């Protein structure tokens, strides 16, 4: 995976599960979810009556599956 | 068939009715030409005429022709706006174009449902209709 | 006093086509469907845009003046329809055969059938709303005076347009403009209410009490003469008044006993038109036009005369308050907020005071004659009274939450207020719980001896009596008033206390209203509903900042839904939620109070006087025995009298037919965002959101539900559109079905 | 007799579909019920919620709007 | 007459039996909630979070549909 | 001359004290009824209750 | 008590450790993640399930999640 | 425990029955400056000279208090210490538990609360039927 | 003037002007042939 790619999210837990998404970064440092997904959608996130929530979650490589 | 319906021709009540039918606009003859348009329905005892919604063709009149002219005048909004909601996601910001309408684009689109039953049938043909079910986003299951 | 910054913010269109500007979070654009109700519910939260004090200052006052402009193209409409679409040419020959009627109906699916046939070959919706007894008393004659006033009011209109936006856009006051308060106040009561009452008074001598004395002694409205020839010509003047041949020189010398000729304090209602004597009337104006402008020289100003209000407030301190008052000018001097609560509870009270005080002293001629327009105007004020009270809860918890620091106030009379509320909402949940067991739990005991066959076990007039003796006294004080108590007046002040049933045209405009047990009941119910609003909104207003549950209510704002499914469960924790159920509650309270007045008047005031001298009324004198069981509320009140609305189908009034049924249908539509949650409705929303996806035509801009707060509050409003459009329909059908 | 038997009706329907749901939440074996109906019942489920949607506020929308033009009319 | 309501019929039927699917289905979890097989049946929210989720869970979905069961008999 | 102090003193507990609350008539007679009177036996102040 | 369970998904942001009220949460060192923290619960009998923890939390779908048990008088912040 | 109260003239809100039955909350802080606050008890008193003492019933509340002398305070007050103390008389020492504050790290506290896995591979209630457990906790 | 434009544009100004003109067509068309209940 690289800078710029769209991938296809495979979670089954994420408001994007099925729903495609730019990547914005893919980190080298061993972490558990390095891939920063980021998508056109934002989800269900802060208090009630935000008018937004989030359209940035951090994936592993194994869920992405790569569409570009 | 149909013979607890009397057609209101030959109906007592109807005939009791229609002598004073109201004016529902300036016209002073509205209740006339709407007793004489009524005159060939099916009512019942109570004097009020009934639709018939089977599909028979002698009652054709009823339900089916104002059934074809919704489809096509719902379709032709359907169309539309879905339409323009697929051409306004290619432009960088698509979500403030739904409250600000590009009314060039709005307009041409509006104009574009003269022949959305054949647009119905060529996106469903070429696939651009419905989309996969693992291509679009879903709850776990 | 006056210092302005010229040309603030320049007048152009761009921020039109981008909204949200004014709101930081909105500015970056809609990611969701909540973006749209955000822009919608912060549009007016001028004090949440910005945090300077004076361009809030500024916006609120442009604010105003669009608001003004508002109402005076609502009053234009309605002088333009009395001058053009009404029958107050034909009404004023004869008002007491013919209605009113300022509302023709274009017939287009059969809705000419609301044109019913008002009188005199007219044909329209017959008007509830008192403008032809409104523009009788002030004068009108022909069409043409309404037309000059619909075309001034909306020239009036245009120019407060003009206003806001000169004050907004090329000139706008400077902080220390509003806060000169003191200067305000002079100007707003001798200039505003005084001078404004004064201008009244001199209408009302000069043109009211020529032209409504020459209608009452029978001349014609086309040989009314027009009311400037009162004023060219003041030999006219000295013919219908004898003390206009003497001029002002009685009045500079303080001869003023030789105007009693018309300025007289002659008390009571007019026997030939049902309405106050003018007389009295233009007095009236008179001495609240001095003693308004005689109180707008209190407050200090550029002059060394005048009385401060902030040395006023800090002397008053006594041993139970400790400092006292000196905190509280800091207070309405710089939240816009507390000025809001204050005049609203003011503003409120004062429609609810309109109200009970149109009915009882009905100030128009022949407003008393027909009961569409008294029970009308009386339902109307209530509506808006309380609902001006419940705003003024809505911003005590808003001043609360946001403009309310305690460091500059210790120890003064809001901190006191605040350090124990526990004992103002416990002896207040106390004396709710008291009214309620004692008020309602009377109405139970009698609904359940009545259907027990224990009629003699009641609390009826004829059983366990429980009279209104403090109120049967205060009527017999007033009765014996205009002899010992009040020597120059007449008549008696009403003749709700007590007297001689004024009967004009064959019907009742006002007889005594006598206070059984039935009423001492009605009242304590009306004490219990009014306690328990009041309960809700003060303990919103205490509570808004923090409490025993939730000691963080002050920085998670006014509009929130709840702190979480903790500590049990604070699921309406915050000031907005308190607002929410005291519109319930005020729902609730003025229901009551129009149906126990509707019910008095149709079965104790209201009816027919036949010339042998006997009434008959509405309802037959139902109050005094069917009012103290809910069955007999439920029976003789809800089910008798719907008759007429329920009914009243192919007819003219069918209107009030459909809009019954429309209201029972918004009640229960409201039920929907009442019962339900948000939960539910996200994913519902996000099955459908599935199949907009699944043949491509989901939007970009994301369907969020409606929030909690907006669920809540499209349902209140729901509820109190349907439950009052209900009602409206309800007495705008039972009352011309009376007369 | 008639309303008492519908009333009881409506309300064991009503609690069929709610042992349905804590079926769902407490018993259900995703893995032993793999692929069967009821795995394809939770695998499609926003399709027939949908549809029974689209059903609701179709029959819905028109009674009431037949219901109100005869009343209106 | 009875065409109408026996449509009003069809429509509390449809109404409640989506309510009640909503709730069984719904029951392990949407995209507002992803685990609600955890909290169980009768959790009574989760917070003012996700943008506030006032009645998801199933025992909700028996409450609404309760309120229907009652409107259509 | 203020006439509502804390109770007892302390500051921080629940009350105030007001003159009805923590006077000296209200100490002397809700501090007298059978329920607070010293000394007495609860049969007695039962009895007297 | 209340359970507050942190799972992988935490970021180390922080959010909410300082939303919390009572101040149940703590960070904790790690080395999952690029901020070398992630949020741990080790006073949560104190807490009340107010979920604004749940609420700051970034993350989708949550790394941390308030589990509502049994009650006790500190987690129904009961002054009584 | 030490250090005087602040000078509050009483308020109804505040320490009822159980700050005598079982625990009540006191909050130290120690300020230069005298100056105003709001206690979360309703109302507005007044910051002594150095250490302050104020007794409260709910850990809430003095943590409401902490977080109000933190963020509302130009010169900062940081070094407050909210304590747990019982009628029976022992003191406990609650919220600056460790010496920094719960938002910083402070590389010497132990990850409990923390699991393993995500919310996806939580076990589902199923698996464990009768087993005296609940989905998260096994 | 864009701004006019752009405001005349958005979604409450056109749902409205497009209600209208419905609504128009619709009043129209009952005032000229009034009562039709069927074909
Ligand atoms: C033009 C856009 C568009 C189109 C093509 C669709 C199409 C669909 N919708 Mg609908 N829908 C839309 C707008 C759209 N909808 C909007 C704006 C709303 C919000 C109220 C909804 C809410 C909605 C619900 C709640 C449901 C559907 C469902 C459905 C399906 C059945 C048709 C139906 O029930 O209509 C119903 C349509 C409505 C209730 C409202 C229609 C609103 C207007 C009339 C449509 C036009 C919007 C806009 C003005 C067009 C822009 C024009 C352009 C020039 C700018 C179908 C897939 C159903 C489903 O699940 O299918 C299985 C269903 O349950 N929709
Ligand atoms: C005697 C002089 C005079 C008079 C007649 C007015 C009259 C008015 N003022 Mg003003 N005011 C004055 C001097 C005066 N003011 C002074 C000196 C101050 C400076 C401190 C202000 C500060 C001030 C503010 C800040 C506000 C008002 C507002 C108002 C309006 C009250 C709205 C209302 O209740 O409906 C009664 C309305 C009428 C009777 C219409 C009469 C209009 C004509 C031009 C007179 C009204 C137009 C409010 C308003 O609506 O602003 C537009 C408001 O926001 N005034
Ligand atoms: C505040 C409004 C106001 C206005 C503008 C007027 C205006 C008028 N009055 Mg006045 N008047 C008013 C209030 C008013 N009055 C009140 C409140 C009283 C009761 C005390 C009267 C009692 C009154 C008398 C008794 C007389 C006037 C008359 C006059 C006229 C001549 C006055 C003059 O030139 O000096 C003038 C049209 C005189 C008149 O009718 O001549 C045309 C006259 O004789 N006035
Ligand atoms: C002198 C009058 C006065 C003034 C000017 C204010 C001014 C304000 N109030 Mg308000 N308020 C008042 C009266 C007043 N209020 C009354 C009488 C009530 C009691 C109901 C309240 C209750 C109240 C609450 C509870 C809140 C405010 C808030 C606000 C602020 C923003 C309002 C906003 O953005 O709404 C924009 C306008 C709307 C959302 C329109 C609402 C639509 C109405 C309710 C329904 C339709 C009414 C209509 C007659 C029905 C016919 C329509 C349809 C059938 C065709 C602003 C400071 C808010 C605030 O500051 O909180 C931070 C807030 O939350 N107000
Ligand atoms: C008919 C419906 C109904 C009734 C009975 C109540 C009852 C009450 N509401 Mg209300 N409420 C209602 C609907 C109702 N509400 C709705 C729709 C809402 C809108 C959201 C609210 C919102 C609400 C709020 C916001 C508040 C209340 C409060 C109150 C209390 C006022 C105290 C009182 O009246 O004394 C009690 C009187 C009664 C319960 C009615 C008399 C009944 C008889 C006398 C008692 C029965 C006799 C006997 C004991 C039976 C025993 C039989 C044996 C077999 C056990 C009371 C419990 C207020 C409160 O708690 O004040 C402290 C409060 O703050 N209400
Ligand atoms: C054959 C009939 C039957 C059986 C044996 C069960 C048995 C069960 N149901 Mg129930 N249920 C049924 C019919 C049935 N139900 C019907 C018809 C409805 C629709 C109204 C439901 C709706 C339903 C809900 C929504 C819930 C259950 C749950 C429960 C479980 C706990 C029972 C409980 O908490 O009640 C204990 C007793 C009460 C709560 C008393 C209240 C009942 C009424 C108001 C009092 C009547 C008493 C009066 C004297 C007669 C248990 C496994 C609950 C559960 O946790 O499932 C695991 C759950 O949340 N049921
Ligand atoms: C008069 C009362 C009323 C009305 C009309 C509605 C209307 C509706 N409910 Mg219901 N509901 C109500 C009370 C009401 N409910 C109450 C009190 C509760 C108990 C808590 C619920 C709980 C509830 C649940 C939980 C659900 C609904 C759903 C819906 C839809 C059902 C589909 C339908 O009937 O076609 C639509 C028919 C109508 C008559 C719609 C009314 C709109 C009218 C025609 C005017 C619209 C034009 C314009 C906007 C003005 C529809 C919007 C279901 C839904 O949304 O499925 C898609 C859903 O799941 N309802
Ligand atoms: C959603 C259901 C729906 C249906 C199927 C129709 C269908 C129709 N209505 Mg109707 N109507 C509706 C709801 C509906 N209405 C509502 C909700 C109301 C209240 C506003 C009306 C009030 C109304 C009037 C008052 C009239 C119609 C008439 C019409 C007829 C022709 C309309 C036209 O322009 O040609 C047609 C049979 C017209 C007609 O000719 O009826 C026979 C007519 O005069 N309708
Ligand atoms: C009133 C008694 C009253 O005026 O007290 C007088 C007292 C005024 O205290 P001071 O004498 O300190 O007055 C100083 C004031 O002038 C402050 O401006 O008011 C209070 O202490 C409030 C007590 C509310 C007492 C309960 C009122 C609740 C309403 C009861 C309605 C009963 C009918
Ligand atoms: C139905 C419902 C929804 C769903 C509501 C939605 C999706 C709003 C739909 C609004 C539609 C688009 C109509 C918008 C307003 C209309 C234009 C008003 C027409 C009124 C005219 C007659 C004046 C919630 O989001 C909700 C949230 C919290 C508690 C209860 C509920 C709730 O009951
Ligand atoms: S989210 Fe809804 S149900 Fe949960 S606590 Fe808040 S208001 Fe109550
Ligand atoms: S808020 Fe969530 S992501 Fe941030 S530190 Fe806490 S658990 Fe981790
Ligand atoms: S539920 Fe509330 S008190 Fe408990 S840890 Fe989360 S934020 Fe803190």
């Amino acid at each position: 995976l690289n800078r710029g790619d769209k991938v296809r999210i495979k979670r089954t837990e994420s408001y994007w599960y099925g729903d495609v998404g730019t990547v914005a970064s893919v980190e080298k440092s061993g972490i558990l979810y390095p891939v920063i997904v980021r998508f056109d959608r934002v989800n269900y996130n802060g208090f009630s009556g935000s008018a937004s929530g989030v359209n940035t979650n951090n994936f592993a490589e194994n869920e992405l599956e790569l569409v570009q | 068939d149909f013979a607890n319906l009397t057609p209101c021709s030959e109906n007592p009540a109807y005939l009791a009715k229609s002598k004073n039918f109201l004016n529902t606009t300036n016209d002073p003859n509205s209740g006339k030409i709407r007793a004489e348009r009524y005159a060939s329905a099916l009512c019942g005892p109570e004097g009020y005429p009934h639709l018939i919604v089977d599909g028979r063709f002698t009652h054709a009149g009823d339900f089916l022709i104002p059934s074809i002219l919704f489809l096509y005048i719902a379709g032709w909004i359907g169309w539309v706006g879905r339409s323009y909601l697929i051409e306004i996601r290619e432009s960088k910001n698509p979500e403030m174009q739904e409250v600000v309408i590009n009314v060039p684009l709005a307009i041409k689109k509006m104009l574009g449902g003269f022949l959305w039953p054949l647009a119905a049938v060529g996106e469903y043909t070429s696939g651009k209709l419905v989309m996969k079910d693992s291509e679009i986003p879903t709850s776990p299951r | 006093k006056v210092s302005v910054d010229n040309n603030p913010v320049p007048t152009s269109f761009e921020k039109w086509g981008k909204p949200g500007h004014f709101d930081r979070t909105l500015a970056r654009g809609p990611k969701t469907t909540t973006w749209i109700w955000n822009l919608h519910a912060n549009a007016h939260d001028f004090d949440s845009q910005t945090s300077d004090l004076e361009d809030v200052s500024r916006k609120i006052f442009s604010a105003h003046f669009g608001h003004l402009a508002v109402v005076f193209v609502w009053l234009s409409g309605m002088y333009f329809h009395g001058a053009k679409f009404s029958n107050y040419e034909g009404w004023l020959a004869d008002p007491t055969h013919i209605k009113p009627s300022a509302q023709v109906v274009w017939p287009i699916v059969g809705q000419g059938i609301l044109n019913g046939d008002v009188g005199g070959g007219f044909h329209g919706i017959q008007i509830t709303s008192g403008l032809f007894y409104l523009w009788r008393a002030s004068g009108f004659t022909d069409s043409y005076q309404l037309y000059c006033t619909a075309i001034g009011g909306l020239v009036m209109a245009a120019l407060m347009l003009f206003a806001g936006w000169f004050h907004y856009h090329v000139k706008a006051p400077k902080l220390e403009w509003f806060q000169n308060v003191e200067s305000m106040m002079n100007h707003h009561l001798a200039g505003l209410l005084g001078l404004g009452s004064l201008g009244w008074a001199g209408h009302q001598i000069h043109v009211s009490m020529p032209i409504n004395k020459l209608l009452d002694a029978g001349v014609a409205p086309k040989d009314i003469p027009l009311p400037h020839e009162f004023i060219l010509e003041p030999s006219k003047m000295a013919e219908l008044y004898p003390s206009f041949a003497q001029g002002l020189t009685p009045f500079f010398t303080l001869n003023w006993g030789v105007y009693s000729d018309f300025l007289t304090f002659k008390g009571g209602l007019n026997p030939v038109t049902g309405g106050l004597w003018l007389s009295d009337t233009a007095h009236h104006h008179l001495a609240i036009a001095v003693l308004f402008i005689i109180a707008g020289h209190m407050y200090r100003t550029n002059w060394g005369i005048g009385h401060s209000m902030k040395e006023i407030l800090e002397a008053h301190k006594g041993p139970f308050t400790g400092e006292g008052h000196k905190g509280l000018y800091e207070i309405l001097t710089t939240s816009w907020h507390a000025q809001l609560a204050i005049n609203l509870a003011l503003l409120g009270s004062l429609t609810i005071i309109v109200a009970q005080h149109m009915y009882a002293m009905p100030p128009y001629p022949y407003q008393a004659i027909d009961y569409a327009t008294q029970l009308s105007l009386f339902t109307h004020h209530m509506w808006i009274g309380g609902f001006l009270i419940v705003g003024a809860g809505a911003h005590g918890a808003i001043f609360m939450v946001r403009d309310y620091d305690p460091a500059k106030n210790v120890n003064n009379l809001l901190d006191r207020m605040l350090r124990h509320r526990d004992a103002i909402i416990s002896h207040l949940n106390w004396v709710c719980i008291f009214l309620g067991f004692h008020s309602f739990g009377l109405y139970i005991h009698n609904d359940t001896m009545r259907a027990l066959g224990r009629p003699q076990d009641m609390f009826s007039d004829t059983a366990i009596q429980l009279q209104p003796i403090f109120a049967q006294w205060v009527q017999h004080l007033h009765t014996l008033a205009p002899g010992a108590t009040a020597p120059n007046a007449l008549a008696t002040a009403s003749y709700a206390f007590g007297g001689e049933t004024i009967a004009v045209a064959g019907k009742v405009a006002m007889m005594p209203i006598t206070l059984g047990t039935a009423d001492f009941m009605v009242h304590h119910i009306h004490a219990f509903t009014i306690h328990v609003t009041a309960l809700i909104l003060l303990k919103g207003v205490l509570y808004a900042r923090s409490s025993r549950l939730v000691p963080d209510k002050a920085n998670l704002g006014f509009r929130f839904p709840c702190d979480g499914p903790g500590r049990g469960g604070t699921c309406q924790v915050s000031g907005w939620d308190h607002v929410f159920l005291g519109l319930f509650w005020m729902y609730n309270s003025l229901s009551i109070v129009i149906f126990h007045f509707s019910w008095k008047m149709q079965s104790d005031v209201w009816g027919t006087v036949s010339p042998d001298g006997s009434v008959t009324h509405v309802t037959l004198g139902n109050f005094a025995q069917s009012a103290i069981t809910i069955n007999g509320w439920l029976r003789d009140f809800l089910w008798a009298q719907a008759a007429n609305v329920i009914n009243s189908y192919g007819s003219a009034l069918s209107a009030y037919g459909i809009m019954f049924l429309a209201g029972h249908f918004v009640f229960a539509f409201s039920l929907m965002f009442l019962f339900s949650g948000r939960g539910y409705w996200q994913e519902l929303i996000e099955s459908i959101v599935w199949a907009h996806n699944k043949l491509n035509v989901a939007p970009a801009i994301q369907p969020r539900a409606l929030s909690i707060i907006q669920g809540r509050a499209v349902g209140v409003a729901h509820y109190l559109l349907g439950g009052i459009v209900t009602t409206w329909a309800f007495f705008l059908a039972r009352s011309l079905s009376i007369g | 007799l008639y309303t008492h038997h519908q009333y009881i009706a409506g309300f064991l329907m009503v609690g069929a579909f709610a042992h349905g749901a804590i079926f769902f939440v407490r018993d259900y074996d995703p893995v032993a019920n793999k692929d069967n109906v009821l795995a394809r019942m939770l695998e499609h489920k926003e399709a027939l919620i949908s549809h029974l949607s689209w059903v609701s506020l179709f029959l819905g929308f028109h009674t009431l709007g037949l219901y109100v033009h005869n009343d209106v009319v | 007459g009875d065409f109408l309501v026996h449509h009003a019929i069809a429509l509390g039927l449809h109404t409640t039996a989506l309510i009640l699917i909503k709730g069984a289905l719904d029951a392990r979890g949407s995209k507002l909630m992803p685990d609600k097989k955890d909290f169980g049946y009768s959790f009574p929210c989760d917070g003012p979070g996700r943008g506030g989720t006032c009645d998801i869970s199933a025992w909700d979905a028996f409450y609404l549909a309760m309120f229907w069961m009652l409107n259509t008999l | 001359n203020q006439v509502v102090q804390a109770y007892n003193g302390d500051p921080f507990v629940g009350h105030l004290s007001t003159p009805i609350s923590d006077s000296a008539f209200t100490r002397t007679f809700i501090g007298n009824l059978p329920a607070y009177r010293k000394g007495l036996s609860p049969i007695l102040r039962g009895l007297e209750v | 008590s209340h359970s507050v369970k942190i799972y992988d998904t935490c970021i180390g942001c922080t959010q909410c450790v300082r939303a919390c009220p009572l101040d149940v949460l703590e960070m904790v060192p790690w080395d999952g993640c690029k901020a070398a923290q992630i949020a741990s619960s080790p006073r949560t009998e104190d807490c009340v399930g107010c979920k604004r923890c749940e609420t700051a939390c970034p993350t989708d779908f949550l790394s941390i999640r308030v589990y509502l048990g049994a009650e006790t008088t500190r987690s129904m912040g009961l002054a009584y | 425990l030490s250090g005087q109260p602040p000078k509050f003239g009483g308020s109804t809100g505040g320490l009822l029955s159980k700050a005598n039955r079982e625990e009540k909350y006191a909050i130290t802080w120690t300020s230069a400056s005298e100056q105003v606050f709001e206690m979360p008890t309703g109302g507005a008193a007044i910051m002594n000279e150095g250490e302050n003492l104020l007794y409260l019933a709910r850990k809430e509340q003095c943590l409401a208090l902490g977080t109000q002398l933190r963020t509302k305070f130009k010169p900062k007050i940081q070094d407050y210490k909210i304590y747990r103390v019982y009628p029976s008389g022992e003191v406990q020492y609650l919220h600056p538990a460790d010496g920094v504050f719960p938002e910083k790290v402070n590389e010497g506290r132990e990850a409990q609360g923390t699991k393993t896995r995500r919310i996806g591979q939580n076990p589902e209630p199923v698996t464990i039927k009768f087993s005296g457990k609940a989905p998260y906790e096994v | 003037m864009d701004g006019l434009k752009s405001f005349l544009s958005t979604a409450p100004v056109m749902i409205m002007a497009l209600l209208t003109f419905t609504a128009g067509i619709l009043i129209e068309f009952n005032r000229f042939y009034p009562d039709l209940l069927f074909h």
